[PDB]
């Protein structure tokens, strides 16, 4: 037995877009955000609200951007993203 | 322990108005406190600015009034226009 | 010190099923790895800016907020 | 001296006329404040707040809820044209994202 | 008799439009336009000049940027031509039309 | 009045060629002057306002200044 | 009394500190206003004023025109990154735009 | 008549300090004019939130460098910090 391509994706979006929680891990998402603080300023403390909202933060930005990822990406007429995508949503977003 | 004011129990008493029988978490109680924040804000903001642009010093109910046509949207400020003027009125009966 | 790579290809394929993705090239993770990075640095310097403004060590939740507000990203559920 | 009575009562609100009118004072906002300008304040903020709310219950009525949690309100905010104008580039912690896929991706 | 080939004459078009700042709205039709939409707001409303000149200029940089972003929309499907749902999308990822 | 006819398609063709597009096809003019429209209903309604607020029959610079700065668009040179 | 003696000089500046200060305190910003306060707003707006006016003059030269038109501000601002950066959501009057024709379009 | 200030004279002083011999348009004046509006309005409104977020009823230079600090993008706002404090001293000092 084994499912078609493309079916446990559509599995998964369902999924994923009922759910409320967090994607990433907590662990390397504060590591990650412990080292780019390292570089202004040195010996920095950090509340743990501070780094779930900067995770929550971080998700919403993401989930966005590819939202965006796939409209660009479905006006090519195709169905997979690419960086190309990415930069063009980006682009005209204005960030880039 | 320094008191931390909040639109807490406004927010129960509204909520306890419309859903007599729904409660409320507190993550979501944190969430309405913010969008009452940030609503005041921009509001308030709005009407200072419109204060200061025809040369007066005085915050006044039609400013309040302008500021909310300005920023909400649509059909809510008409609605949301027309709630302040009731109270108004009423305010200057009593 | 490489922790760019905490977020893995999986937390990244997650991100996008909950964006509607359904199909995803090979170099989109080195891609959205870069934007991640850029977004946190952007953020995370002005929460230190407002950190250090007001003589503390600690960054709290209201810096974040602040900061992210500043870039017209208003969050809401920490802080007030 | 009489019994005191708040302002909000005479307004028939349920919002703190007084502290709204406290914030607009302390605020740094114009050098004087109007004696109606709190009221409208509060009545306005008091709009708002049953409007959301009442979508929110709803929301969570539809769910076989009791108690109203982040998603619900995301859930109101985002089905609404003019909530969701008012609120665009606003997150909403715990909200999650509304359930939709393109009809391009869907098997045809 | 001569003739040029087909995108050489919109070339030239393209350098000489990109190096002037003049408006590119014939005045009087845009004045008319906006004095009608006006009316529906309220009626007998008067205009100073320089409103309509602001409106105008507002108006002109608004459609070039968007001309910009649909351009960049229509090259991304490789194509020369501008096509109504390049407009779409960059007005959707834009966050108007959202 | 049909004043949006106004806005002639070599009008938005010169738009467009200060935008950088090389080829147009024939359908975008309808799509602009509906853009065009919905931005200048916008603005106007907020100058409006503003007009409105301070009494005045006159729509002045200023108004429109402030309508455009209030949708994130500062136009300099006009006050 | 002394003969009077501008903020603006005794800090060396050309902008005007006393403006400066009367805009701060009239337009509803805090209760109070320090002393420093306007001396380093006006210093830095001189700052930002001057590196607009460089660039602005240095592309009417390049353009052999003597005054500066909005067409050199503008060409001033949009060659510049942080300028540009700055003004990211600006519409100056009568400016134009940057000649810029993507490459797949040339012949 | 009537008083109108603005920003005028102070900026054709600094271009006649940078340019001697080039002049400047009615039309760029308003332009500079309006850029030096906008950009005093932005530092102080965010000198001002800084202020009311620490509870203080002052603004300071500390304040102002912090505004400027987040606003300006860049090695732009390095450099006019170093500006700005060189003023605070020669104004201190006299």
């Amino acid at each position: 037995h084994r499912y078609r391509p493309g079916t446990v994706a559509l599995r998964e979006i369902r999924r994923y877009q009922k759910s409320t929680e967090l994607l990433i891990r907590k662990l390397p998402f504060q590591r990650l955000v412990r080292e780019i603080a390292q570089d202004f300023k040195t010996d920095l403390r950090f509340q743990s609200s501070a780094v779930m909202a900067l995770q929550e933060a971080s998700e919403a930005y993401l989930v966005a951007l590819f939202e965006d990822t796939n409209l660009c990406a479905i006006h090519a007429k195709r169905v997979t993203i690419m960086p190309k995508d990415i930069q063009l949503a980006r682009r005209i977003r204005g960030e880039r | 322990k320094t008191r931390k004011e909040s639109y807490a129990i406004y927010v129960y008493k509204v909520l306890k108005q419309v859903h007599p029988d729904t409660g409320i978490s507190s993550k979501a109680m944190s969430i309405m406190n913010s969008f009452v924040n940030d609503v005041f804000e921009r509001i308030a903001g709005e009407a200072s600015r419109l204060a200061h642009y025809n040369k007066r010093s005085t915050i006044t109910s039609r400013e309040i009034q302008t500021a909310v046509r300005l920023l909400l949207p649509g059909e809510l400020a008409k609605h949301a226009v027309s709630e302040g003027t009731k109270a108004v009125t009423k305010y200057t009966s009593a | 010190r490489d922790n760019i790579q905490g977020i893995t290809k999986p937390a990244i394929r997650r991100l996008a099923r909950r964006g509607g993705v359904k199909r995803i090239s090979g170099l989109i993770y080195e891609e959205t790895r870069g934007v991640l990075k850029v977004f946190l640095e952007n953020v995370i310097r002005d929460a230190v800016t407002y950190t250090e403004h007001a003589k503390r060590k600690t960054v709290t939740a209201m810096d974040v907020v602040y900061a992210l507000k500043r870039q017209g990203r208003t969050l809401y559920g920490f802080g007030g | 001296r009489a019994k005191a009575k708040t302002r909000s009562s005479r307004a028939g609100l349920q919002f703190p006329v007084g502290r709204v009118h406290r914030l607009l004072r302390k605020g740094n906002y114009a050098e004087r404040v109007g004696a109606g300008a709190p009221v409208y304040l509060a009545a306005v903020l008091e709009y708002l707040t049953a409007e959301i709310l009442e979508l929110a219950g709803n929301a969570a009525r539809d769910n076989k809820k009791t108690r109203i949690i982040p998603r619900h309100l995301q859930l109101a905010v985002r089905n609404d044209e003019e909530l969701n104008k008012l609120l665009g580039r606003v997150t909403i912690a715990q909200g999650g994202v509304l359930p939709n896929i393109q009809s391009v991706l869907l098997p045809k």
